[PDB]
This record gives C-alpha cells, structure tokens and sequence, in this order.
C-alpha cells in the first residue's frame, strides 16, 4: 500500500528499490519473517551482502549500519527497517 | 643487512542465517446453538 519513508541514509535508487522489493514481499507474504527474508535476499543479490531486514508493527531497535545503506519506511501500518552491516 | 620476506594470513570466519517472529494468530468460528428441548404442557403431579 502507500509507502512513506521516514529515515534514510541511502541513495535514491536503493530507496525506491527497497520500497518496490518490500511492496512485492508484502503482496506475496503475510508473515513478517518471510516478508523480511524476501527483502533481505533480494538486496544481497543486487547490492552485495550483508543486509538485514526487520518488519513489524511494534518494535524498537538499536543497530549499526554502513554509511549510505540504511532506510526505514512504512507500507501502510507495517514498518520496514533495512540496512547493510557486514 | 638481512631482510627476510614473510607472508601472513588470518583465519576465516563463518556466518549463518536466522529469523525471528513474534507470536502468531489464527482464525476461529463459532455458531451459537438454540436448542429448545421443551414440551408444551407436562401434567405434573409433584
């Protein structure tokens, strides 16, 4: 559904691709762990490992990421955190 | 005057995939029954 980006330290191409990838993941999967897995795997292939993805409605996080490889956005009420580290 | 050449190497590492998931939900359905095991007029003799 509607994608709203709140935070990003990421190129415009990866930002839009992250949304597109998450959008397809959310259409394909209902379970967050599987939505995250889809998004993560696609990023490792296109932008090299190692990415990590968290998908959910209720959480807090504290993570360390590589420069220019972090985004946090919503698709409707579901938040997606995607970043590279390692 | 003696310069010796040497080559060094560090050990490799190994990673593994994993996942997390919060608690899961599942649907359910119920229909209330309306049994009426009631006669009209039992002639009691209490």
């Amino acid at each position: 559904r509607k994608a709203v980006i709140k935070n990003a330290d990421m190129s415009e191409e990866m930002q839009q691709d992250s949304v597109e990838c998450a959008t397809q993941a959310l259409e394909k999967y209902n379970i967050e762990k599987d939505i995250a897995a889809h998004i993560k795997k696609e990023f490792d292939k296109k932008y090299n490992p190692t990415w990590h993805c968290i998908v959910g409605r209720n959480f807090g996080s504290y993570v360390t990421h590589e420069t220019k490889h972090f985004i946090y956005f919503y698709l409707g009420q579901v938040a997606i955190l995607l970043f590279k580290s390692g | 005057i003696r310069w010796e050449t040497k080559s060094c190497q560090t050990a490799s590492i190994a990673t593994a995939s994993a996942s997390a998931q919060a608690r899961n939900h599942v649907d359910a359905q119920v229909q209330t029954e309306a049994p009426v095991p009631v006669s009209v007029q039992p002639p009691s003799q209490y």
